[PDB]
Formats: structure tokens, C-alpha cells, sequence
């Protein structure tokens, strides 16, 4: 509904309402500025994906409180709530593979555009994983794997081993492994050689990009310490 | 466990 | 949009939306089910209640972000977006309003229930009167000064000084003082003559409603060490 | 300054 706003007033709302934590209505600029046609700036790239964070992050821990009391009790009144939520839920997703579909992923031929755009890929088809059955949770799963493992390729090729945008990719891959695959060992490996990479590519960053790269690198021993 | 949390910024 | 839904189920989805922290879905339950015509009960009333809070809640604090960022500033942008905000919150207030006009207070013959709701009625002007300007802001100043004294001259008639309902109407009454009717003298004096006539009371309550009494009477002593 | 929080229950 924002096709009458300009590109860049969607961009300075999504920003006004990134400060106003209003995040629904930041991704819905952030839709409308997607819309537009053009390919997204770095910074633009950060909002669309902090944007739709947060939106699918509530929906996801509405889902698993709701999740949980189903599972305690088992009227339909709880079932029938955890479905309405799973659907809105699986709507957001919908619409943010769509915005990748069409077409932010054909038109991004730099790398850094390119992983960003198939690591979020990835979590959509995660989140969506998180919440399917049976074998329609297989092709989804393996859809989050295929979009993962093509921006591993890239970044492995194209980009230092501490660039944050790898980083955070192995990071989102190895939980997928852990959580969703059910590949325990998969994911420590990834956690630990991406770790290990990272390390030994730090010497060559400055006070700010060290910051950044070892933040993350945080992270995966987090989730090394709470897998191990 | 942890994702990238990517909530802010 | 509720009509299809079992009162009975549309009570039950407030209290499964309030744990998975939905709150507009939560509001949007108990709308449905105060059209279903029957009067609420006293837990009803209070999940009405909190729903409401939390959506203008959340819509007043975006707002006051906007405000400041719009204060700053003084393109059309923040203040159109502040405006939309500002709108939403309107309309809000409106609904709750409209609720209580049709046909909550007017069916409400006990105590509890009449100074609830027409505390709520001062509380939803109030914060159309946050946002008000100039002489539209006068007459709903009026309003909920009205709601309020309503209230006022209920619970001193039927409750005794400690009633949680009556002390939280009390406190937000004396915040409409300091806040919005520049009477902070008025705030300082009915926080203080609540505050005492509470304490002289608190000697016929269980352990329990003291718990209950105390921490809205320490809610009348914070405000009042801010604003002596 | 604080009026009922109000935001839960
Ligand atoms: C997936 C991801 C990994 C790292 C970064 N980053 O540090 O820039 C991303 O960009 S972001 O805007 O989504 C983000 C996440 N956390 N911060 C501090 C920024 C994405
Ligand atoms: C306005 C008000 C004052 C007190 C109470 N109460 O303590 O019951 C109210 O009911 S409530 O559900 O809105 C509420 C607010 N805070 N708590 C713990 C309950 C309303
Ligand atoms: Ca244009
Ligand atoms: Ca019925
Ligand atoms: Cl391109
Ligand atoms: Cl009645």
C-alpha cells in the first residue's frame, strides 16, 4: 500500500520507526522500499532484515508459548490460537522469501549482497521449518539447507574469514544444523572451524572491524560452550 | 541455541 | 470480527494472548467479548483492562519517540509518520471509549464495576488529552476530569480507603492533575490526603490485601517524592 | 510520573 511514497521517505520512516521499536510498520516500509524495484544499499539491506527480525521474532515466541501450554494439555481453544499465530507466522515468511524471489536475489551480484540475501533465505525457510510436519517439513528443510549452503560457497570464496556477514551465516547455519537437521556434530564442527578460521584472520583488522568479527565470534563459543 | 540476534540497527 | 466466536473462548484467547504477550490480539478478544452484551465479571474487567493498556501503551511510548525526534527537528516525514502514530492511539481511544459507552457503564450498578470503568474513561481521555491541541484539548481535559470525579465521588461513598481500585483511581487521578491539568498542587495534596487515609485503614486487612494496598500506596509515595 | 502500570493480569 505504500506504492504512492516515495522510495526515500519509506526509507527515513523505516528508520523513525526502527527508533519508535514500531517494527511492523518498519517492515512494511521496508517492503514498500523493496517494491520500488531498485537494488538495496548496504544499510538498506540492514534494515529489511532487522525489520522482519523482530516482526517473525515475537511471532515465534508467541508460537512456542503457545506451543508449550498445547502440548501441556495434551476445548480447542489452544490449538486453535497456536494455528492462528503459525499462520500469521508462516505469512511473514511467505512475504519476505517472496521479496527475495522477486527479485532481490537475481539482481545481487556482489557478494555481500548475495550472502545476505541467501543467508536470509535460509532462516525464512528455518523459521518456517520450526514449525512444519512431517514431509512438508522435509522439502522446507532441505530448501533452508540449499539457500545456506550456496551462500557458504560464496562467502568462502569471496570474503575474509572474520567478514561479519560469513560469520553470522555459519553461525545461522550451524544452528540449523543443531536445531533443525538434527546434526549435533555438523553443527559444533562448523561452530569450531569457523571460530578457528576467524582467529587467525584478526591480525589484519582494525580496532573497529575487531570489534565487530570478534562480537560474533563470541557467539559461536556461546553456542560451542552450550553444545559441548 | 543463539542466531544471530539482528534486531538492531 | 468476533461475532462467530463463544464468549466463553473469546475469555479464554485474552488469557492465552496475555501469555504469549499478543496483546492486540488480546484487545481485540475481549472487544468481542464485551459485544457479546453480557455484563464482565471482575477478572473480565481487568483483562479488558490490561489489553488496552499495553496497545496504547506501546502506542503512547512510539509516540513520545516521534514527538521528541519531531521537536528536534523544528522533510514532512517525521511529523506525517508521528501523525500516524497519533491516529492509531486516536482511534485506540476511541474504541476503549466507545466500549464503555455502549453499554458497559450504563449497566454497571455495583461500585467495583462503575468507578472501574469510568476510571477507565478518565484514563482513555487522558490520553487523548496527551496528544490533544489547543481547544480540542480543553473539552477532553473536561472529559476526563468528569470520568474521574465521577469515579472519585463513588469509591469515597462505597469503598474503603484501601481498595486497590479506589487507590489506583486515586493515583492516576492526581498523575491527571500534575500531567495534564498543570494542577500539581492538587496532584501533591490528593497523593498525599490518599496516601493517609490508606495507612489509618491498613489494620482490617488480611496479609494478603495489605500486600495488595501497599504497593499502590508505594506507587502515591514515589510520585510524591518526584514532585516535592 | 507513574500512573497504574497495569500491563499485567
Ligand atoms: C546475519 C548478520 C550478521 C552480521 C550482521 N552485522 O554484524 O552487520 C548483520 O547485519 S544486521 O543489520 O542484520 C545486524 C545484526 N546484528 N547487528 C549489530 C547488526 C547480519
Ligand atoms: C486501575 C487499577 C488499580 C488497581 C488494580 N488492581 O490492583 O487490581 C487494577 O486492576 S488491573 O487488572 O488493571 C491491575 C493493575 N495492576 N495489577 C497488579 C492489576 C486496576
Ligand atoms: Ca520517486
Ligand atoms: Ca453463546
Ligand atoms: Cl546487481
Ligand atoms: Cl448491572
Amino acid at each position: 500500500a505504500m506504492g504512492s511514497m516515495e522510495r526515500a521517505s519509506l526509507i527515513q520512516k523505516a528508520k523513525l520507526a526502527e527508533q519508535a521499536e514500531r517494527y511492523e510498520d518498519m517492515a512494511a516500509f521496508m517492503k514498500g522500499a523493496v517494491e520500488k524495484g531498485e537494488e538495496l544499499s548496504c544499510e538498506e539491506r540492514n534494515l529489511l532484515s532487522v525489520a522482519y527480525k523482530n516482526v517473525v521474532g515475537g511471532q515465534r515466541a508467541a508460537w512456542r508459548v503457545l506451543s508449550s501450554i498445547e502440548q501441556k494439555s495434551n476445548g480447542p481453544e489452544v490449538r486453535e490460537y497456536r494455528e492462528k499465530v503459525e499462520t500469521e507466522l508462516q505469512g511473514v515468511c511467505d512475504t519476505v522469501l517472496g521479496l527475495l524471489d522477486s527479485h532481490l536475489i537475481k539482481e545481487a551480484g556482489d557478494a555481500e549482497s548475495r550472502v545476505f540475501y541467501l543467508k536470509m533465505k535460509g532462516d525464512y525457510y528455518r523459521y518456517l521449518a520450526e514449525v512444519a510436519t512431517g514431509d512438508d517439513k522435509k522439502r522446507i528443510i532441505d530448501s533452508a539447507r540449499s539457500a545456506y549452503q550456496e551462500a557458504m560457497d560464496i562467502s568462502k570464496k569471496e570474503m575474509p574469514p572474520t567478514n561479519p556477514i560469513r560469520l553470522g551465516l555459519a553461525l545461522n547455519f550451524s544452528v540449523f544444523h543443531y536445531e533443525i537437521a538434527n546434526s549435533p556434530e555438523e553443527a559444533i564442527s562448523l561452530a569450531k572451524t569457523t571460530f578457528d578460521e576467524a582467529m587467525a584472520d584478526l591480525h589484519t583488522l582494525s580496532e573497529d572491524s575487531y570489534k565487530d568479527s570478534t562480537l560474533i565470534m563470541q557467539l559461536l563459543r556461546d553456542n560451542l560452550t552450550l553444545w559441548t | 541455541a543463539g542466531s544471530i540476534p539482528g534486531r538492531r540497527s
